[PDB]
């Protein structure tokens, strides 16, 4: 049956605004695992976006962590954007600004 | 402890279409990929070939080259038997490995999944299909119970290659193993406090919301989630009543601090 991703977005190092970071997207219980995955800057897709090799957990589910240099600041936003054949939409979730 | 595990996944889209690709970690270190569009197995260290000689190294790899082929000819043999009664698109994963335990111990596994659900191991000296599994599965599953070379072979790799190898690799690596990376933390936000946990290595760390020297109860704490640097992110998050965040701190122990914690207070 298919499993649904969820997309945890966080910071490697303490945001703190102009000072350059990484941004992670990691995505997690999904099957199957084809999937797309992109890292958003004010809604529009970031070039450079590295990614691990896709892996899977004990329960047999995937995984996988994109992760992109950002440098935050209080005009831009950040989001994760996922394709799957799970869904019908791309989902996407917003950095909240803190983690 | 330490598990050893390599991680198959392959695809089967079509008559025409599949890939296979591998991943091998050590705890929760990766040490080789194996990308299907690969002829040979990457490492991903510099101690990737444990104590293997070059030549010891190739002749493993050899058999895993057969075997990748064997496997896709098998599967694809298997489904056209079979068909239209089992149609394309599948998922085959594998987990195979050992568990390397206090003393000289060990356990080894192999762990087969189909759509994502597991259905058969390697047990002893024979495949077997795990209750609840398909029983279409059971015939193919005797099949390859007669072939005594396969059976051999897989005997050998999970009760003497696999633990022989990952002593070799645990001396190999053991700086990148033994490493110790140290934990920033940072907060932010009745509400909901945040402490931010990340960078730390090894995996073990303690995470609290204290006021003073009481532990506070309400403390919950979030998933371990991986930074791409082979180090580790946490959250734990305490619902306060509004005004009472005075005197809270957020607490991290963790090995590479030495005795000296960190302590983060609020509104500090
Ligand atoms: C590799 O190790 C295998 C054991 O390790 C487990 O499985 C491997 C794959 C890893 O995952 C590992 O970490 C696991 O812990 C080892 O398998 C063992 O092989 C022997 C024979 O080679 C089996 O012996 C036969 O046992 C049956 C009884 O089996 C049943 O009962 C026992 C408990 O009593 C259970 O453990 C079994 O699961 C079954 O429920 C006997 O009937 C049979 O006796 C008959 O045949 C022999 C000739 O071989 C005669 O001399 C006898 O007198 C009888 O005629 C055997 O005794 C043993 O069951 C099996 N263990 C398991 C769990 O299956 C394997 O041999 C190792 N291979 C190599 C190359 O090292
Ligand atoms: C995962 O790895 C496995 C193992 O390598 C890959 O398996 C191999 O896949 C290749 C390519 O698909 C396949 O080679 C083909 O064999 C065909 C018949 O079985 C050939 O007919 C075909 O030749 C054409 O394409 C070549 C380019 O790849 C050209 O050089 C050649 O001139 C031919 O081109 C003509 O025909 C093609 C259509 O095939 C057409 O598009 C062109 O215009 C032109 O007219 C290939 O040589 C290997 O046999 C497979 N090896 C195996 C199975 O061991 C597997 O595909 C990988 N999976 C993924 C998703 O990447
Ligand atoms: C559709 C759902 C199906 C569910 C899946 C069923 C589980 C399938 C598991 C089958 C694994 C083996 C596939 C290949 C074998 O069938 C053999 O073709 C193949 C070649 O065999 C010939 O050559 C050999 C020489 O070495 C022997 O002489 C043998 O007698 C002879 O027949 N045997 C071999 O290649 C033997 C080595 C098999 C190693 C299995 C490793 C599994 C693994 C990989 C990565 C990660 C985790 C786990
Ligand atoms: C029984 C199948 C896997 C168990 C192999 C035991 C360990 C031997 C060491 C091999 C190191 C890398 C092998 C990965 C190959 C693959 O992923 O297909
Ligand atoms: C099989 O699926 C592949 C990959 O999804 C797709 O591109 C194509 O329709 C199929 N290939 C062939 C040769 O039919």
């Amino acid at each position: 049956i298919q499993k649904t991703p969820q997309i945890q977005v966080y910071s490697r190092h303490p945001p703190e605004n102009g000072k350059p970071n990484i941004l992670n997207c990691y995505v997690t219980q999904f099957h199957p695992p084809h999937i797309e995955i992109q890292m958003l800057k004010n809604g529009k897709k970031i070039p450079k976006v590295e990614m691990s090799d896709m892996s899977f957990s004990k329960d047999w589910s995937f995984y996988i962590l994109a992760h992109t240099e950002f440098t935050p600041t209080e005009t831009d936003t950040y989001a994760c954007r996922v394709k799957h054949a799970s869904m019908a939409e791309p989902k996407t979730v917003y950095w909240d600004r803190d983690m | 402890n330490y598990t050893f595990r390599c991680l198959q996944m392959s695809s089967f889209a079509n008559r025409s279409w599949s890939r296979t690709d591998s991943v091998v970690w050590l705890g929760d270190l990766q040490t080789h990929r194996w990308s299907n569009d690969s002829a040979t197995i990457s490492f991903t260290k510099p101690w990737s070939q444990g104590k293997l000689s070059n030549q010891q190294w190739e002749k493993l790899q050899h058999m895993f080259q057969v075997y990748r082929v064997s496997f896709t000819r098998d599967i694809q043999e298997l489904v056209k038997m079979m068909s239209p009664k089992e149609d394309y698109p599948i998922e085959i994963q594998l987990s195979a490995g050992c568990e390397m335990y206090p003393g000289n111990a060990s356990e080894s596994f192999l762990h087969v999944a189909f759509q994502g659900k597991y259905v058969v191991r390697f047990w002893g000296t024979s495949w077997q299909t795990v209750p609840g599994a398909p029983s279409w599965l059971d015939l193919p599953i005797k099949v390859l119970n007669a072939d005594q070379g396969t059976s051999a072979t897989v005997q050998m790799l999970l009760n003497d290659t696999c633990p022989l190898f990952v002593r070799g690799l645990l001396e190999a690596g053991k700086s990148d193993l033994e490493k110790q990376e140290k934990p920033v933390a940072w907060l932010s936000s009745h509400r909901q406090l945040v402490c931010h946990v990340s960078g730390f290595y090894p995996k073990p760390v303690w995470v609290m919301w204290m006021r003073g020297d009481q532990e506070q109860q309400g403390t919950h704490r979030g998933d371990f989630l991986p930074n791409a640097d082979e180090t580790w992110y946490l959250q734990a998050t305490l619902d306060v009543e509004a005004g009472e965040e005075a005197g809270l701190a957020c607490r991290v122990k963790h090995s590479s601090l030495g005795g000296q914690d960190i302590i983060l207070y609020w509104g500090s």
